[PDB]
């Protein structure tokens, strides 16, 4: 229907429905084919996924990540449903080339976790038009996902888009705090970094990842780390105003504080 | 056996062929000259062989709950990746569309 003030595997428990945006009504219409939006209703296994993905998407937009039009609608059972505008559909019924990193590296749905962040860098170097520019946001995207507890960034959640004959990392999609959504969360990262999926430290992100693997200079890293420092106040304000329940909000803030303390954000 | 047209943004690009045993082969049409079906398949080569279902075409299939929704809508086996691809080929994530030849 219509939106409201929102203008191993984990994702395989939530529906991904196609929908068109009605011209006059402004409401959504779920269709089987030829849709321009993706609708994600509530999951009967993990709680508050639409409200989780909605606020996490807005947090990514605050730190400067390319985020498409997203929001929340009211389902027919009066529950909240998340929607996102597809960036592989661009009006006049035209399409854009979109390929995920499992297709680009020879993997499939069953082995979408059998990779590494170092292989993710290799794909970007091989196919992107400006690999140096893409490494800057891959650093920002990986830092963001670690801070908001997104531990489901497998190969199918990274995608390359071809827009105006320029090949770059697609806008953000499938970004949510998946750590608070489950119990007994096993990993902090979906793909290992420096052979590590848990207990990752500041030197793993800012030294091995940012300097040795991505080739960013110190002033670029310091500017991005400073960017995350000034966004913590606004991040806590947006979460408190989100549509998450108070119990889900407290789990979000506690996990955000824990990851910030690990990266020495408060000292 | 089973063959399927592979189009890019409406324009027919090539043919994906189920081959004997378990192999698969994609062949670009000589006329085609736009954008590649996949970045792993540049136009400089016209023929691509695979020992399994190619990973690009496997990446267009549904996943998780949406795969169970497909398997209860169609009379198709859960491991028939080529058959499932033909059922959804009219609309997938990329600019690529598949239509069966038979
Ligand atoms: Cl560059």
């Amino acid at each position: 229907h219509c939106p409201i003030t929102y203008e191993m595997s984990v994702q395989g428990v939530q529906k991904k429905l196609s929908a068109k945006l009605k011209i006059k009504e402004g409401c959504f219409e779920i269709v089987d084919q030829y849709g321009q939006y993706i609708l994600k209703p509530q999951s009967d296994i993990y709680p508050e996924l639409p409200e989780n993905e909605a606020i996490t998407m807005t947090l990514a937009k605050t730190i400067g990540l390319e985020v498409p039009v997203h929001g929340l609608v009211y389902s027919k059972d009066n529950s909240l449903t998340y929607f996102i505008k597809r960036f592989d559909r661009i009006g006049h019924n035209k399409k854009l080339a979109l390929e995920d990193f499992a297709q680009l590296s020879g993997e499939d749905r069953h082995t979408k976790y059998k990779s590494s962040m170092e292989k993710v860098i290799a794909v970007i170097e091989q196919f992107c038009t400006f690999p140096k520019i893409e490494f800057v946001k891959l650093f920002k995207l990986t830092l963001f996902n670690f801070l908001v507890g997104n531990e489901d960034m497998h190969l199918k959640n990274f995608s390359l888009i071809t827009k105006d004959r320029k090949i770059s990392i697609s806008p953000a999609y499938d970004l949510l705090n998946s750590t608070i959504a489950q119990k007994n969360t096993k990993e902090e990262l979906a793909l290992p970094l420096k052979g590590k999926k848990n207990n990752l430290t500041k030197s793993d992100f800012l030294k091995y990842f940012a300097i040795e693997k991505l080739g960013l200079n110190q002033n670029v890293i310091d500017g991005i780390v400073q960017e995350f420092h000034q966004v913590i106040p606004k991040w806590q304000e947006l979460i408190g105003f989100s549509f998450l329940s108070q119990e889900m909000q407290e789990k979000y803030l506690e996990l955000l504080e824990q990851r910030c303390k690990r990266l020495n954000f408060f000292d | 056996m089973r063959k399927a047209y592979v189009s890019v943004s409406g324009i027919k690009a090539g043919i994906l062929e189920e081959l004997q045993g378990g192999t698969y082969q994609f062949t670009y049409f000589e006329d085609y000259h736009g954008a590649p079906v996949s970045l792993t398949m540049p136009l400089k080569n016209k023929v691509y062989d695979f020992d399994v279902f190619p990973p690009f075409f496997e990446g267009l299939l549904p996943e998780g709950i949406m795969l169970e929704a497909l398997l209860r809508k169609y009379k198709i086996d859960k491991n028939d990746y080529f058959g499932q691809l033909i059922l959804v080929g009219q609309d997938v994530v990329g600019a690529v569309t598949i239509e069966e030849i038979r």
